[PDB]
């Protein structure tokens, strides 16, 4: 039913009350600080690649894999032998007078075998991930997730991998093909996802029924 | 130059003009002297590699 | 799920430009592209059909 | 069934809390190192 | 699975440019391209048909 | 499997350029044989061979 | 059956943890060797 209690994926308050700020210090200056947070050094001309645990990176999946395999074999043998007089000389009647030497035979053997296989997959999404840890060589372990609830169900797109901090180009973007340990999941929930399951009996027949 | 920029932290897109004329690819040759020490310094010879017109006031990096 | 696994030995001189090397240049090339789930199960012969294929005359 | 418990291949937390960093040393320099690795 | 195996003797002067040599320039060329699984099994004659082919007259 | 075997005597003056010599320039054996059921299917068969070698006409 | 145990042809771990490297020698040089092979 649609009246069953449910928790939206975007939990918690959707509003934030702005903080008034700090009362000025009567030091004679109009300028007033705002309690600086981060004191780390930041370069100016570098490409702002992710560098720490909290840094975020953009991943363009653009995955396209296609593999094919084919094989065939054949073998055909055909033979036919015949021999007949239909008229035998008087002197040769002893050996071929009757159908004794008359012979006819045929034989065939044809075999044909074939086999094939294909496997293709594609992925054309964009997902922003967050650094999980920094490796010894500087490579970043990136993990990210995105949940979308269009209506009547939810879809989770999760990505994980190791990104070398030199393939990141320009606007903090790196193709998924350049990420090692690529783990990509695109799963769904609800009756829409349930309708794509085989069913227990059909699955059992598929895994066990002969032929 | 793109490799050096990427190492320094700048990643230029693969498809770009990059038509510069203030740099020249060079080969540097040196004579490792006998009993060379770690902190010592030696003289080097820099020779243009491509089609550079001159290396009058250049800097080897 | 689908698993694509690669293994091999790469000479560190065929790597061109953006850290890319064609698979044809890798020695000991082991390439696997396998799948799971009922989609993969549907591509299996089945025990009886496999037995007939491997044993049935002709 | 689709309700059987399952573990997504992307296991573990999908979030990382940024580290505040190290408190500066009052050495008179605005620049502060970040523990080179 | 499919296994592609090559063996031979290569003279270290026919290697041209990018460490490539045509197979026709390799002596003792042994080339195998074999397969496994039911796909490969389906290409076997079968015991009875093979016996008939090797023994049956005509 | 298929076996391609060559044997002969080559004069070391007809070798041109990239260590290549046409087979027509080699004195003295070329075999191109096969195995397996593919090769077996190309055999006559004992009875048919006997009839071919002995049967009149 | 597709549920029979099987060993993928690409056996072993598919991951390698990078080595931190060697601690520098305080010889006054920024350059540090890497154990030539």
């Amino acid at each position: 039913c649609a009246w069953i209690p449910a928790k939206p994926l975007v939990q918690g308050a959707t509003t934030a009350q702005p903080i008034p700020g700090p009362v000025p210090v009567a030091n004679g200056s109009i300028f007033q600080s705002a309690q600086p947070i981060n004191y780390g050094y930041q370069p100016l001309f570098e490409d702002r690649r992710p560098r720490n645990i909290g840094d975020t990176l953009t991943i363009v999946l653009q995955e396209n894999v296609s593999a094919s395999k084919s094989s065939s074999a054949n073998a055909s043998r055909d033979g036919k032998t015949s021999f007949g007089f239909d008229t035998v000389p008087r002197y040769l009647q002893g050996l071929f007078g009757n159908s004794r030497a008359d012979m006819e035979a045929s034989g065939g053997n044809s075999f044909n075998g074939k086999g094939g296989a294909n496997a293709s997959n594609t992925f054309s999404g964009t997902l922003t991930v967050t650094v999980d840890q920094v490796l010894a060589n500087g490579n970043l372990h990136v993990v990210g997730e995105k949940q979308i609830a269009i209506n009547q169900g939810t879809e989770f797109i999760r990505f994980s991998g190791v990104v070398n901090p030199r393939t990141i180009s320009g606007s903090n973007s790196v193709p998924s093909t350049q990420v090692a340990d690529a783990r990509i999941e695109y799963v769904g929930n609800g009756y829409i996802n349930e309708a794509q399951n085989m069913g227990w009996l059909q699955r059992f027949f598929l895994n066990l029924s002969p032929m | 130059l793109n490799n050096m920029l990427s190492q320094l932290g700048i990643t230029v897109p693969t498809g770009t003009n990059m038509q510069l004329k203030n740099v020249a690819a060079v080969m540097v040759t040196a004579s490792y002297p006998p009993f060379a020490r770690q902190g010592q310094t030696i003289d080097v010879v820099v020779s243009s590699m491509g089609n550079a017109k001159s290396l009058r006031g250049g800097t080897l990096l």
